[PDB]
């Protein structure tokens, strides 16, 4: 059994076959329906887990992700996700394969263009072939995910009790503003995935309000998600796996064997976590 | 149990909203009016809709969530006339009563309320609503009534939910309220519910008990109700085997369609026969294997009736023990066998043939 959307996608033709497919994580049941491979390849993120204490070592855990964007890029580059306003230009879909573009327009409910292409394809041999069946199976998957819950049960409960304020931690950060109000607008698949991706900075329960970071790592965005600090210069993001200047004015640093002395000491990681506002919970 | 003496039940579906008007200050003998009044509700949430200003008659009004105590539990509740008491849509038996006769105003007859002085002030709502299931939609919170008020006026396509902890009693209550308000509504809106629903079919059976309980004193409404799974799938198969101009077509459609033709053939459609057959209980009833519930079917001015098993004369036990019996000089095994041999020979058939002689009830 496999459930990554990209694993569900199949090539229209033998060439451009989906080699480099979804990893084994596609089989797994995080409920994100996306291989971390494709999360990288399309969004510059890597999923992670936050362990949590049930006031105890007794297991509690929550999914998270790191972004992969470098410190120096601005604008479109920083945009992690688009709106329906701008997804077309962000993706340059015509670069992407027609099935990919199809799927994206389904995600944005551009039914006009979607069915226009469908109507053109109808009598094409490649679409009298079961590609139509493929697409309607992805439609059934969408139904089974969203109409079952995402804009339905999940929207209902999120608008009934345990909302997260996806909101500015401190009102002086007016650049963030009430953009949480825009969370209402997106397709329920996207809203769900966003909620699953991003942690709050806080949780309230009858057991106390818990503060998981001092200061927000992110900001809300005018169209779709954009990696940026709420304040100041962007914090340094390192990156892991041409006629350019690459000066690094390093300290001379003759103190060799540093790690051979220090390696026992804790090797503090650096990758950027994700925090936003307040979750609320009853028991 | 029973209702303790000096308590009365008023049912009204309208009581789904609090009837602020009706209540009057109780007084003891000697006209000792009790303007102190206390009211009890399923939840604190109920209080948020209820307005002190509506009751100038009283100087002192208080409201609390009910909680089922232990130590006062009694067939005869404690008495405290010093304050008027009211319970509104109460769930569970009450251990304490106010001045004079206490009264409760509720939509729903709990079993606790059976052996009770009761009034209903009922009226028929003609408009049966409907469910629908597709697998645009209005997300309706599964409990709060007025959160979506006027949305239930405007739309017809209502999604429903529940939280995991919910008391089944609360579920029933909310569903009842929704159905009442729908029956007040002017068009048959469509239910949609996101639940495993097997327990919902159980709760439907509960509703059946409830409606019968009401009918013990009720308006004998022609209230619509249906088996919701066995029936459901069967009718779906029926439509599928037929042409499907509307997969959404209501059962009652087909029902009436057969109604058009039953009388001219004076005999029972297999659809209706399978109905009252494959219900768990109201049927041939695999609950207890009770085909004995044969239908006697009658129409205006008839001298005769249509049983499950052919025409019958009126008001008699379905078949005479005496008859022009199926005398064994017919249905002699030997003859049957011979005929069968003939038939099988001619057909060249090796297997799958069985025959049985017909039999007759009152009439031939
Ligand atoms: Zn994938």
């Amino acid at each position: 059994v496999n459930r990554c959307i990209f694993a569900s996608i199949v090539s229209f033709d033998a060439c451009i076959t989906y080699k480099s497919p979804c990893s084994p994580d596609a089989y797994h049941d995080d409920g994100w329906f996306i291989c971390n491979n494709h999360l990288i390849k399309r969004f510059k993120m890597s999923k992670m887990v936050l362990p949590i204490f049930d006031e105890d070592d007794n297991q509690f855990k929550m999914t998270i992700a790191r972004h992969l964007v470098g410190n120096k890029e601005r604008g479109i580059k920083r945009i992690l996700i688009p709106s329906a306003t701008n997804y077309q230009d962000v993706f340059n879909l015509n670069s992407m394969m027609q099935a990919e573009q199809l799927i994206f327009h389904l995600i944005y409910n551009n039914e006009n263009a979607v069915n226009t292409i469908c109507d053109n394809l109808k009598y094409t041999e490649g679409f009298t072939s079961n590609t139509q069946r493929v697409i309607h199976s992805v439609y059934a998957t969408t139904k089974s995910i969203l109409d079952t819950t995402n804009p339905n049960t999940f929207c209902s409960r999120v608008s009934r009790d345990e909302l997260r304020f996806f909101d500015v931690t401190n009102a002086r950060a007016l650049r963030g503003g009430a953009g949480d109000q825009l969370f209402n607008n997106y397709s329920g698949f996207l809203q769900n995935l966003i909620r699953r991706a991003v942690a709050p900075e806080y949780l309230q329960i009858d057991t106390e309000e818990l503060r998981f970071r001092n200061c927000a790592t992110c900001i809300i965005d005018e169209t779709g998600l954009v990696a940026s600090v709420p304040d100041g210069p962007e914090l340094y993001n390192p990156i892991r796996s041409r006629l350019q200047i690459r000066n690094v004015l390093k300290f001379e640093g003759d103190t060799r064997e540093l790690d051979r002395t220090l390696s026992g000491y804790e090797e503090y990681p650096t990758y950027v976590p994700l925090f936003l506002g307040y979750q609320i919970i009853n028991s | 149990m029973e209702c303790p003496f000096q308590i009365q039940v008023c049912i009204s579906d309208r009581f789904f909203a609090f009837p602020h008007n009706l209540v009057e200050p109780q007084s003891d003998v000697g006209n000792k009016l009790i303007e102190n009044l206390i009211v009890y509700v399923p939840t604190d949430d109920d209080r948020l809709y209820i307005d002190k200003k509506q009751f100038p008659k009283f100087n002192s009004v208080l409201v609390y969530r009910h909680e089922h105590d232990v130590n006062i539990d009694s067939r005869s509740p404690k008495k405290t006339a010093s304050a008027t008491i009211v319970y509104w849509n109460p769930l569970v038996p009450i251990t304490e009563i106010g001045a004079g006769e206490t009264r409760v105003f509720s939509v729903l007859l709990t079993n606790n309320l059976f052996y009770c002085n009761t009034m209903i002030v009922h009226h028929e709502n003609p408009k049966c609503p409907i469910e629908f299931t597709y697998p645009n939609l209005r997300p309706i919170a599964c409990e709060i009534p007025l959160s979506h008020f006027k949305e239930l006026v405007e739309s017809n396509d209502f999604l429903l939910c529940f939280n995991l902890e919910t008391s089944t009693m609360v579920k029933i209550l909310s569903l009842k309220r929704i159905f009442c308000i729908f029956q007040y509504r002017k068009q048959p809106a469509r239910y949609v519910i996101n639940l495993p629903h097997e327990e919902i079919d159980n709760l439907y059976n509960k509703l059946n008990w409830e409606r019968t309980r009401r009918l013990m004193k009720g308006d004998v409404p022609s209230n619509c109700a249906t088996v919701n799974r066995s029936s459901l799938k069967y009718i779906k198969q029926a439509q599928s085997l037929l042409g499907i101009p509307d997969y959404s077509q209501t059962v009652v459609d087909f029902v009436k369609m057969f109604q058009k033709i039953i009388f001219p053939y004076q005999l029972v459609p297999n659809v209706i026969i399978k109905l009252n057959n494959f219900d768990q209980m109201v049927s041939s009833a695999p609950n207890k294997a009770e085909p004995y519930k044969k239908i006697r079917l009658f129409c205006k001015n008839d001298s005769i009736a249509i049983s499950s098993s052919g025409i019958v004369p009126i008001n008699m036990p379905d078949f005479s023990p005496p008859n022009t019996f199926d005398y064994s000089d017919y249905a002699n095994r030997t003859n049957i066998n011979f005929v069968t041999q003939r038939v099988l020979t001619d057909g060249g058939f090796s297997s799958g043939i069985t025959v049985t002689p017909v039999k007759y009830n009152y009439y031939l």
